[PDB]
């Protein structure tokens, strides 16, 4: 009853892992809960308020009682508990997030972060600032190599090395890089793994 | 810690009675809590109250889950025993309580139970039925990981 | 079969190291000899499966996997240890507690992987086949050649293991040609029964029909369970009978009916010591106790202090007085409650029931007629006309409850007249012709006899159940939930507070009070109740009705009851005043 | 064999089949299947020779859809938690649900909402001592036909996760709920449908002996059966939804609102939400319903509105059920203190005001049971939002809703038949040789007297004092 | 963020690895190329065996410009001595190329027509040697203790399939036991 709201919150955190697990991974997190954590923050503010109040009270009334210690001990733990929840949730949220910023940006010619992440505005803007700052953070890693990467893609090794892509209602032709593949619905291109990696992440290509 | 299983593991209630009186009850209008009151506490706070004292603040009365009836029943047929009903956390939990109370006796017991489940879980690692329903949450997670390695290695086996 | 010997020498060791069972066997051997020195205990030693794993896992897995080869050598070993006990001046039985299980199964999940393996079934037991003897040891006497001659009969359920069937009849001139008379009462008969077990109704999956299997209960186990009881049986799961393969007709495909032998049958769901009686004794002197007691009944119910007072005064009940060579005057007090619904009238009665020490509850119509044996007809069986106690015979010396007392057919009421005052039941049925005694105390709750006009409506025409009945009941209490506005708010507040000198000492307080001691009667009081009574007749017969000598009787019963509450060896004037009070609130 | 083909005019034959080993208990009775197996014959003396046919099965395969199991899993899938928790975020969630139940049925919004708050269960307390309060409530649809209530029940029966529609007197061979049959509990409505919804009709037309059983059951959720060799005391967690049929029509409203069911209102006292309804006709509404039916016949294409409601907003009702199961098992709601005191004010105003109303002996009621009902509605609706905690406005709905129920609790005679005086007088000073019998012969061939009519006029005159 | 798997290798990744093993080839051909890691070759002579890395043999086999040699250990008459030697030492897993599963998948997709008696034989043989060996692993897995195991000679794929399982419940098992002293 004391710290249990955090147990319920992480209990809810669990279900997003369930949605990232088997899964199938489309992202589409329901929302970030600002309300329930606001409840948590009001509860914890309550706590630390009574804490500094009693911290004033030992200075006068309690007179360093053996019992007093407990309040600064036990209730202190509760603060930690909320923290233990609040970060555990939060890191989970960053884990479901940064990976998404990994596997697709997105990809050639990124060329900008847009239309991605169906959560969009529904997810908190505090995370989105972190996010845009994070893909800005990875643009520098993109700019060191020079390898080249091409890192966001090709988690799965090339074979061999030409494939066949069957158009999937995409228009097209938007293939400007390397060559004008001239995208055309109902058209399969006997194209090398090279531009396939880049174009398959967008949603144009279908069968590898 | 950050993983959900641990922070959820700390959420479980234990029957721990107070060694001492503590006015300023945070649970309601006592105001103090009379000595030797039996109050259920989650593990997170109760964990370091047994250490800090040279007499500790709490007795640590053994949880109903660890009742010697149970620790006996798990020595018969673990494979048919239902863990998911009792807690459901066991290994995530029991691992803490074995260190907290520093009990040697049951190590040899649970160290056995977990082999006996697993010699069964390599059996459902091959491609459920009812059984998948009675695993402990964390154990269950390992079942995902194994079943996925197998499934993926089979899907690689052909085309 | 040296291996059966191995099983015996192996089970030997298990006992006496550790010795934790041996003390119980010794206890069994001693207690019966103590009954031999006096001026019943089944001989079986419960074996906790708990302990078996510590010694040998090999022998542990066996009792579950193949009990036919294991339980009987362990058993012969237990007898063998019981004979080395002390001393001279029977097969016994194993039990198997557990430490379940595997083998944990409800009856719905069973057959065949669980067959020929120990099993703990659980479910409802019906219909409980009727208890019957079963022959085992044949015993005879030869003359004049003498000696002593015996045969041993092996049935289908003998031991565990299958054996070449001995039955049937009697040996009758075993060689040489000497006559053999059956010796009855030396020869051994183990009782025998079977009871089928249905799976628990609440764990039933679908509209799919319930699957029950039958359990044979050997020896002591017999008559240990009425039907409809939650039961966890244990036993070896046995398939007996040919499937039809025995003969040469085939018949059909149906076959091998199965059942469980033995074994345990664990069911599942006063003492005043030194100090208690002292608590009473201390508490008896305090002058205000009656009100506290009267409040102790109703944690959940507001006011009605008068009525609660009444229910106590029924629990105690005016002793009983049987004159020399003459009829006896009724001791106990009967009560009725009438008021609009929500009056807790049906809620009160259950709490009457719990702490009541007995008795049976009956609600409207009804059964078993409540009256006499009811002359149950017809047959049951063969056509023989039999009868059984009505609904006030098995409740003797107790508190009968009646709910929706108005809705009961007049036919019954006619009998209730005979029950209440007269105090006896008379059955001329067919038949067994007897006057048998039901001296029960009685409570009844009835509605407002049509039309909520219970509050405003006349002193008569409101009750709906004339006439003598109205009198028979010592006290008629009215319960119109009518404000009394300032009374409504208070009640609401009370209920709210609820939505969030004890209860276990009450009945203990009561029994001692009941058999000790009867207060008799005293000339302190009599003039009071006489004044009162005469007042009642003379003034109330203008005010209201009914009033008769009956009222007077009631006056005395109440006086004596409140005397019991005071624990006083005598009746007092104060008590008389109390009786006065409650009979007043009855009337006004 | 299947009813589509080929019954013709004759009852369809049934071949006896023996499954064995691992195919056993593979199929729930009532599900269509396709068997394979050998075909063969067994003897079974019943000449000459006449051996009877059976089909050994190897091996059985059920149809893809038809209760293959397990359609009832206390956990469901994942994406379902996702989309549920997406539905909990709707402001019009309550409102859109109240539009799911009766796509076909028009009007009746109070009933329409009441069903919702019924299905969702309520506060359930196991608190010591053994006494346990329960959920969830009860609903009465009683009124003249055209109310669609008897159809509406068919709908609730569909939606509710586990439900049994029994109108009786039960039907047909299965006793009204829990039933004693001999080889034990034979399992019935109150039983076979334990832990959920039960739908009853002709509630006033039910037998006596089991009527007792019901009355005692609905409050304490447990029914005790002492029949023969089984004295069992089981448990019915069901919440009864009953539709009674009122007598003589509109005059019964002119009559005291209670007094309808048998001679006793106690039934109506046990029941928490009583809705008097009627097949009211308004040219606006009547043209609405009519035009709707004209649309229904052909050209047929109206039932699509539900489907675009599904695309845009509304719930498929195949999902609603899963949802109800979800909310039902997951979370158990609890009321807030200010809401509590608010309801205290509610109920004391009720008690006081309506007492004042009954100073005149105005014939009609108020029980703390009704309060408890109001509570269970609040928790039900709280369990709609899914929130672990109640709110004030949340209840503010409930008070008014139940207020509509009170309005239902609130709502001359020719005396022709009641003119039993003529007979009682100048006919029979001794009343004998007449009684209920005389009234018949005298009113039997007079084109005239109903049982309730005869008793009413009798009870009337009994009471009237004539 | 590798996402999947991540602690264990991917089934594909172990082929990605094994294709780095060289094996002999029979080139039809008679630039340069230095590439990087190859070191080979002077222009390959037709009807002359030579040693090259796998992924290039496979690459040049899709164009059917080269005929891969069968490994001396891939034969049914050869496998026979191996299952014979395997049934008779229920404890040890014998002698394995360590890639044999994955080469058994790869060389059968394309090169199949090059093998002598490839049809309906060897696949029957290795699907078997991949049976009794697997159950022998599951029955050798009961003896689990921390910290040691002899997995002796065991395929890379066989390692990879059961890895999360073993190295997880070893991390529940050893975790109580280290910590209880």
């Amino acid at each position: 009853m004391y710290g249990d709201l955090g147990n319920k919150l992480v209990l809810e955190a669990k279900r997003t892992k369930q949605l990232y697990a088997r899964s199938n991974q489309d992202v589409n997190l329901p929302m970030y809960h600002e309300d329930i954590i606001r409840n948590i923050l009001k509860e914890v503010s309550n706590l630390r308020k009574n804490t500094e109040y009693l911290k004033e009270q030992q200075q006068l009334g309690m007179l360093d009682d053996k019992v007093a210690k407990c309040q600064y001990f036990v209730t202190l733990l509760c603060m930690e508990r909320n923290k233990r929840c609040l970060l555990a949730y939060q890191r989970l949220r960053t884990d479901i997030l940064d990976s998404m910023a990994w596997n697709n940006n997105g990809l050639d010619l990124m060329s900008s972060i847009t239309f991605s992440q169906q959560d969009t505005n529904n997810l908190s803007h505090q995370e989105q600032e972190y996010l845009k700052e994070y893909c800005d953070l990875i643009t520098d890693l993109k700019s060191g190599d020079l390898v080249d990467i091409d890192l966001s893609g090709s988690l799965v090794p090339p074979s061999d090395a030409f494939i066949d892509v069957r158009v999937l209602k995409d228009a097209g032709e938007i293939q400007t890089e390397y060559g004008v593949f001239n995208l055309i619905k109902d058209s399969q291109f006997f194209v090398q793994q090279s531009d396939v990696e880049r174009l398959i992440q967008q949603g144009y290509l279908q069968l590898i | 810690y950050y993983d959900i299983d641990d922070v959820l593991a700390d959420g479980t209630e234990f029957p721990c009675k107070f060694q001492y009186d503590i006015p300023g009850l945070g649970y309601n209008p006592g105001r103090p809590i009379t000595k030797n009151t039996k109050l259920s506490l989650p593990l997170w706070l109760a964990r370091i109250l047994a250490i800090v004292g040279p007499v500790p603040f709490v007795e640590l009365l053994p949880p109903d889950m660890f009742s010697t009836k149970v620790m006996n029943a798990i020595k018969t047929d673990p494979v048919a025993l239902d863990l998911h009903s009792i807690n459901s956390h066991f290994f995530s939990l029991a691992i803490k309580w074995i260190m907290l109370f520093s009990e040697k006796e049951l190590a040899n017991v649970v160290s056995e139970l977990l082999l006996q489940r697993a010699q069964e879980l390599n059996h459902h690692a091959s491609s459920t039925s009812t059984f998948l329903l009675k695993l402990e949450e964390m154990e269950k997670e390992i079942y995902k990981k194994s079943h996925e390695s197998y499934k993926d290695t089979k899907r690689w086996m052909f085309k | 079969d040296a291996v059966f010997g191995d099983r015996v020498r192996r089970f030997q060791e298990f006992l006496d190291t550790f010795t934790s069972y041996r003390d119980s066997v010794r206890s069994i051997q001693v207690y019966n000899s103590n009954n031999a020195a006096n001026y019943i205990l089944p001989h079986r030693i419960i074996i906790s499966l708990d302990d078996l794993r510590e010694f040998d896992r090999s022998f542990w897995s066996g009792i579950l996997v193949e009990p036919a080869y294991f339980i009987p050598p362990a058993e012969k070993a237990l007898t063998d240890l019981a004979d080395s006990m002390d001393d001279v001046p029977h097969p016994w039985k194993l039990s198997f507690k557990g430490s379940f299980g595997a083998h944990a199964l409800s009856p719905r999940t069973l057959t065949a992987q669980h067959l020929n393996k120990l099993v703990s079934v659980e479910g409802i037991v019906t219909k409980t086949s009727l208890v019957r003897p079963k022959l085992i040891r044949s015993v005879h006497y030869a003359a004049k050649t003498g000696r002593f001659h015996y045969r041993d009969y092996t049935d289908a359920t003998t031991t565990l293991t299958t054996r070449i069937p001995t039955p049937a009849i009697y040996p009758t001139e075993d060689t040489e040609g000497n006559k053999l008379t059956t010796e009855y009462g030396y020869s051994t008969f183990i009782d025998h029964q079977r009871i089928t077990v249905q799976e628990m109704p609440e764990m039933a999956p679908a509209g799919q029909l319930p699957r029950s299997i039958d359990v044979i209960l050997d020896d002591d186990l017999v008559d240990k369970t009425k039907p409809g009881d939650r039961v966890n049986v244990v036993g070896v799961f046995k398939s007996l009978g040919a499937g039809g393969m025995n003969q040469s007709n085939s018949n059909t495909l149906i076959g091998f009916k199965t059942l469980i032998l033995g074994n345990t049958v664990y069911p599942l769901h006063q003492m005043l010591t030194d100090f208690d009686i002292r608590n009473i004794n201390k508490l008896s002197k305090k002058k205000d106790i009656f009100d506290i007691l009267s409040q102790s009944l109703a944690p959940s119910i507001y006011g009605h202090d008068h009525i609660k007072k009444a229910i106590l005064l029924m629990l105690m009940g005016g002793v009983e007085k049987n004159l020399e060579n003459g009829s006896h005057l009724r001791g106990d007090i009967n009560i009725l409650m009438v008021g609009d619904p929500s009056t807790a009238k049906s809620q009160l009665l259950r709490f009457v029931l719990n702490t009541a020490s007995l008795a049976i509850a009956t609600t409207g119509r009804g059964s078993s007629g409540v009256g006499l044996t009811a002359a149950v007809t017809t047959d049951r069986e063969t056509g023989e006309r039999r009868l059984e106690a009505g609904a006030m015979v098995l409740a003797d010396r107790g508190v009968v409850c009646i709910d929706e007392f108005d809705k009961m057919t007049d036919v019954d009421r006619v009998a209730i007249h005979e029950v209440m005052e007269q105090q006896t039941v008379t059955i001329a049925k067919a038949g067994i012709h007897t006057t048998l005694n039901a001296r029960c105390s009685v409570i009844a709750a009835a509605n407002p006899v049509f039309g909520q006009y219970d509050v405003n409506r006349d002193p008569h025409q409101n009750i709906a159940l004339p006439d003598s009945l109205l009198s028979r009941f010592d006290l008629l209490f009215v319960v119109t939930d009518d404000i009394n506005e300032i009374r409504d708010r208070s009640i609401s507040e009370h209920v709210l507070r609820t939505h969030r000198v004890t209860i276990p000492f009450l009945r203990k307080y009561v029994q001692y009070a009941k058999e000790r001691v009867i207060p008799q009667l005293t000339q302190e009081a009599i003039n009071v109740i006489v004044k009162n009574y005469t007042d009642l007749r003379n003034d109330d017969n203008t005010k209201k009705s009914p009033i008769t000598a009956r009222t007077l009787e009631t006056l005395i019963r109440l006086a004596t009851a409140h005397a019991k509450v005071r624990l006083s060896k005598t009746v007092n004037k104060v008590d008389a005043k109390v009786a006065a009070n409650l009979l007043r609130f009855a009337l006004l | 064999e299947i009813p589509e083909l080929v019954p013709v005019g004759e009852m369809p034959r049934n071949l006896t089949m023996t499954c064995d080993r691992y195919l056993t208990n593979k199929v729930i009775p009532g599900t269509r299947v396709t068997i394979v197996g050998i075909y063969s014959i067994y003897n079974s003396k019943n000449g000459v020779a006449i051996r009877t046919p059976y089909i050994k099965i190897l091996g059985i395969q059920s149809d893809v859809e038809t209760s293959s199991i397990w359609n009832s899993v206390t956990m469901f899938t994942e994406e379902e938690e996702e989309e549920f928790l997406q539905l909990s975020r709707n402001p019009k969630l309550y409102e859109i649900l109240t539009n799911s139940i009766a796509p076909s049925i028009f009007g009746n919004e109070d009933i329409k909402k009441a069903i919702v708050c019924l299905l969702m269960g309520g506060s359930k307390k196991i608190l010591p001592d053994g006494m346990r309060l329960r959920g969830d409530i009860n609903v009465l649809l009683l009124g003249d036909p055209g109310t669609a209530k008897s159809q509406l029940l068919k709908f609730v029966e569909k939606v509710s996760p586990i439900a049994v529609y029994t109108s009786g007197k039960g039907s047909s061979a299965a006793g009204l709920t829990a039933s004693v049959q001999r080889d034990y509990l034979e399992g019935g409505a109150m039983v076979l449908a334990d832990g959920g919804v039960v739908c009853i009709d002709e509630f006033d037309k039910m037998r006596d002996e089991d009527r007792v059983a019901i009355h005692e059951a609905m409050e304490q959720q447990t029914i005790s059966i002492a029949k023969a060799g089984i004295t069992t005391v089981l448990n019915s967690r069901t919440s009864v939804l009953a539709a009674a049929n009122p007598i003589y029509g509109r005059y019964d409203d002119l009559k005291s609102p209670g007094d309808n069911i048998d001679f006793q209102t106690t039934i109506l006292s046990r029941f928490d939400m009583i809705f008097i309804v009627k097949d009211d006709h308004n040219e606006e509404r009547d043209i609405s319903i009519a035009n709707h039916v004209i649309n229904i016949h052909t050209g047929n294409a109206n039932a699509m509105q539900n489907q675009q409601e599904e695309n845009g907003s509304e719930i498929s009702i195949e999902k609603m059920k899963r949802y109800i199961t979800y909310c039902r098992l997951k979370c158990a709601p609890r009321l807030s203190p200010q809401a509590a005191e608010k309801l205290s004010s509610n109920f004391v105003t009720i008690r006081k005001q309506l007492l004042i109303n009954e100073l005149e002996s105005t014939e009609r009621p108020i029980t703390i049971r009704q309060l408890e009902a109001i509570i269970r509605i609040t928790e039900s609706l709280a369990k709609l939002e899914l929130s672990p905690i109640a709110q004030e406005r949340h209840v503010d709905e409930a008070i008014r809703l139940f207020q509509a129920s009170t309005m239902d609790a609130a709502s001359t005679s020719l005396s022709e038949i009641r003119r039993f005086e003529q007979e009682l007088k100048r006919r029979l000073p001794i009343g004998w040789s007449t009684s209920y019998q005389t009234l018949r012969r005298e009113f039997v061939d007079t084109h005239r007297f109903s049982q309730l009519a005869l008793d009413k006029a009798l009870y009337a005159l009994e009471k009237h004092e004539t | 963020l590798p996402a999947h798997l991540q602690q264990t290798f991917s089934p594909e990744e172990i082929q990605f690895i094994v294709e780095n093993e060289p094996i002999k080839i029979f080139p039809r051909i008679t630039w340069q190329l230095i590439t990087t890691d190859d070191k080979a070759l002077n222009n390959m002579v037709a009807m002359r065996s030579t040693e090259v890395v796998l992924w290039i043999a496979l690459l040049l086999k899709q164009q059917s410009k080269c005929s891969i040699v069968a490994p001396q250990w891939l034969t049914t008459k050869e496998l026979d001595r191996k299952i014979q030697y395997e049934k008779t030492h229920p404890d040890r897993f014998s002698e394995l190329p360590w890639n044999w599963l994955v080469l058994a998948r790869i060389l059968f997709n394309k090169a199949k027509d090059d093998f002598h008696d490839p049809i309906h034989e060897l696949r029957g043989k290795i699907q078997d040697l991949r049976e009794i060996r697997q159950i022998k692993v599951l029955k050798g897995l009961k003896y689990l203790n921390e910290s040691h195991l002899q997995l002796d000679n065991l395929s890379l794929l066989e390692i990879n399939e059961l890895r999360p399982f073993i190295t997880e419940i070893m991390d529940k098992l050893r975790e109580i036991h280290t910590a209880s002293l």
